[PDB]
């Protein structure tokens, strides 16, 4: 049974994005705490990630974008406003006290784990703080400041010829896509809502460019997708992907805003369905790096990643939530699982099979025997 | 009166809890220009600032 | 149930309608009752050229107004139409539009040096990555221990008991619950690992010199009057935690106020819900 | 011991748990387990559950204690009659042990 490494820094739950802001880092602390009380903590190798310095963040980002982040504060907020606009820091990506500390922990977790995978001293490595996939080389976007994912992947390329990147998050993983848009060594597959939704990118025809053409897979989706519909379009596509792209290390971003009843999301997935993807990936027995991502009904974010951690340990846990410091957060029910809503699935079988086929064609363009 | 970092320098936000009546316990949010002019809604603030800021994605209540 | 092309009196393209009822009066004049298909402009691009919306607008007009018959297909059937069978007569619908209310069922990727990442080359079989692992991580729990679940469980009970007995030395159930919170447990799992999973050695750690150890989270640690301050600052500034400190709890560090907040949200005496 | 009696007054329970009976039991638990600290601690928390040692002082009910203070003030230190007429369900030797502790 696969060996799992879990990365966590106690401080991460305590950093705060701002009044009225949906991204709430505290959800990782909630997970952490459930893991301890579900007895899972016990069963995996627990690491505190040291802070990632500007040194390794600039391995992808601008020497003067990170410089800006290292420097900016809420003190000198009116002094910098020039650079604030050039870098996207505001309306939905606030400045906030500790921001750079927050980035260092998220990035440290992902990088340390990548190394751990390259050093071949784990099979799976988990960092729920990480997964922040909207970030760009020279600007912040969609609550993401540093793209820990790219940096993580860049380290893996040192030992792995082909790195597969899978993205479940309801929002299209455009940061990780754009960063690797012109390379054939990394294939970015993404399943997301599309049409009057952020980030506006990742439609059927977004295939890549140059050497990276036919290496950026996307599955655009409308509202209300079931576990059943999602499963029936994830497994086929990913089996082909493995078949064709034949990777040697997987990085699964396990965005939890694709769950039902999310604050920002509008999909109808249950923890069970959501996790079935993690389990399917894990089954391909490749060095795997689970990251988190979005998720804005934190009670369920907690539930999800707690469950999905169990999946990486292939151990069973009861629906009965164990007592914990935040036990009272979990409704009148205090259960682990969520059920789907009456919400209407506007992804007709006809619409999913059209897209599926187009992707199967795209994937066939890769070399094989 | 708290600095609102996402607005230009000197802009501040204050939240006031209602002490009595129909909405006792609810709050009201106010902004102050650098000179101290008081604003009570998003459209009033957007009219004042004009094209010097884009407030489309600005959450008046949280100041983010 | 058929769809028809009516007179456009302005000279413009024909108005499209669905025939609900065909009526002939006593003088042999033929009139038709018809549900309107609205054009996208008239609904006052993702909208195709031939989009039409099924309205709740109902009108009646003479049969002379009909200039032609048409097909308004489902979206799937329109997209399935072959290039040869593409016609002026084929339209489609996928939306119902309330004409009275206005109601309706319910961004670029860049290329270049300044967008893509420089791809890190695969290391030679002789080359080494040069990465100091101690600068990157520090381990907090080994998963392969000489200990069994029972023993760890047992130790956790002990770690809890000490804690309760600690806070008895300067409410019984209260102190026990206090000592049973996660901070104490986490500290118990570290005490094990720091002592190399030696139960006997680890227990000394918990009672260093005959005296027990106390771990209190920000919830338990704050004074009555600090707690009080917090409930005034919240009810007055909402969830604006930098101002809550500046004006109400300036001696506390922001991040301790955050940790407190979340712990306080589960408070019993706390009832914002009904 | 204190955590045991918290699971069905803080200082009171701690003092209760600090009495000699608990200590003596602690010195036997050591010896029975061959002076293995790690093994002996299991003995104290057999299956995740703690152990309670209560001397006759602590163990008696409020109403038994009451009975005793009536029987004494009425029969002085005549402990066979104190049992016969007031606490006949208790064994003489437990009433003695209680007396001295009381
Ligand atoms: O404390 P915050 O991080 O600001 O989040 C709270 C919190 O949501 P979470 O419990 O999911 O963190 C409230 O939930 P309760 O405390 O009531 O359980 C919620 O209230 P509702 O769940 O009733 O919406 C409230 O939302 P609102 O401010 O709209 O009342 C919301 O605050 P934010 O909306 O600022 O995140
Ligand atoms: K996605
Ligand atoms: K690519
Ligand atoms: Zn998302």
């Amino acid at each position: 049974r696969r060996k799992v490494c879990y990365y966590y820094d106690g401080d991460v739950g305590n950093y705060y994005y701002g009044q009225g802001h949906p991204m709430k880092p505290h959800r990782i602390r909630m997970t952490h705490n459930l893991l301890l009380n579900y007895g899972l903590y016990r069963k995996m190798e627990i690491y505190r990630p040291h802070k990632a310095n500007a040194e390794e963040m600039t391995k992808y980002h601008s020497d003067d974008y990170i410089k800006f982040l290292r420097s900016i504060r809420p003190d000198n907020m009116s002094e910098y406003s020039k650079q604030m606009q050039r870098f996207n820091v505001g309306e939905d990506c606030p400045v906030f006290d500790g921001l750079f500390e927050f980035c260092q922990l998220s990035t440290g977790g992902s990088v340390a784990s990548a190394v751990k995978l390259n050093k071949q001293q784990t099979d799976i490595a988990v960092n729920w703080a990480g997964g922040l996939h909207h970030a760009k080389k020279s600007e912040a976007s969609g609550f993401c400041y540093v793209n820990d994912i790219v940096l993580a992947i860049l380290e893996l390329l040192k030992y792995h010829q082909r790195v597969l990147y899978i993205d479940i998050d309801i929002h299209h993983g455009d940061g990780v896509e754009e960063a690797f848009y012109t390379t054939d060594r990394v294939m970015t597959v993404s399943f997301h809502k599309y049409g009057e939704y952020f980030p506006g990118t990742g439609d059927l025809r977004d295939i890549g460019a140059g050497k990276g053409k036919y290496y950026a897979v996307n599955y655009p989706l409308r509202d209300g997708i079931d576990d059943e519909s999602y499963e029936a379009i994830f497994k086929p596509v990913m089996s082909k992907v493995m078949e064709m792209f034949q990777p040697s290390a997987v990085v699964l971003q396990c965005g939890s805003d694709s769950l039902s009843g999310d604050r920002l999301g509008c999909f109808n997935l249950t923890i069970k369905g959501h996790a079935k993807c993690v389990e399917f990936v894990k089954s391909f027995n490749l060095p795997m790096l689970m990251l988190g991502g979005g998720g804005y009904t934190i009670r369920n974010v907690a539930r999800c990643w707690t469950y999905e951690t169990a999946v990486a340990l292939d151990t069973e846990i009861p629906n009965e939530l164990p007592y914990n410091d935040y036990f009272e957060y979990f409704g009148p029910d205090f259960k682990l699982h969520i059920s789907p809503s009456n919400m209407t699935n506007q992804n007709t079988n006809e619409y999913l099979e059209k897209i599926k086929q187009r992707l199967f064609e795209n994937l066939r363009m890769l070399p094989h025997a | 009166r708290m600095d609102c970092p996402a607005l230009p320098p000197g802009w501040k936000k204050e939240e006031v809890i209602r002490k009595s009546g129909l909405s006792a316990g609810k709050s009201d949010v106010y902004y102050f220009s650098p000179s101290g002019k008081k604003f009570r809604s998003k459209p009033q603030l957007a009219r004042y600032l004009g094209n010097t800021v884009d407030l489309s994605s600005f959450d008046f209540r949280t100041g983010k | 149930g058929d769809y028809v092309y009516f007179e456009n009196s302005s000279s413009n393209p024909y108005l499209i309608r669905r025939i609900e009822e065909l009526n002939k009066t006593a003088n042999g004049n033929v009139e038709a009752k018809v549900v309107c298909f609205y054009r996208r402009r008239d609904i006052s691009h993702q909208l195709r050229h031939r989009e039409l919306f099924l309205s709740r607008q109902l009108e009646s007009l003479p049969a002379t107004h009909i200039r032609g018959k048409c097909s308004v297909t489902l979206l799937n059937e329109t997209e399935s139409l072959k290039s040869y069978l593409e016609r002026e007569d084929f339209f489609f619908y996928s939306l119902v539009y309330d004409p009275q209310q206005k109601t309706l069922a319910d961004g670029e990727i860049r290329v270049g040096n300044r967008y893509q990442a420089d791809i890190t080359d695969l290391l030679k079989e002789g080359e080494e990555d040069g990465r100091d692992q101690s600068r990157l991580e520090t381990q907090v729990w080994e998963a392969h221990n000489p200990l069994t679940d029972k023993q760890i469980d047992q130790f956790l009970v002990v770690a809890r008991s000490v804690g309760t007995f600690a806070r008895a030395l300067d409410s019984l159930h209260m102190s026990a619950a206090a000592a049973s919170r996660d901070i104490t447990l986490f500290h118990a799992m570290d005490t094990l690992h720091k002592n190399i999973y030696d139960i006997s050695k680890a227990i000394s750690a918990l009672v260093p010199q005959g005296g027990p150890v106390l771990c209190r989270d920000e919830m338990e640690e704050w004074s009555a009057s600090e707690a009080n301050l917090f409930e005034e600052a919240l009810e007055k500034y909402g969830k604006d935690f930098t101002d809550i400190q500046q004006d109400f709890l300036p001696w506390k560090s922001l991040t301790s106020i955050i940790e407190y907040y979340y712990m306080w949200k589960t408070t019993d005496r706390y009832v914002q819900q009904k």
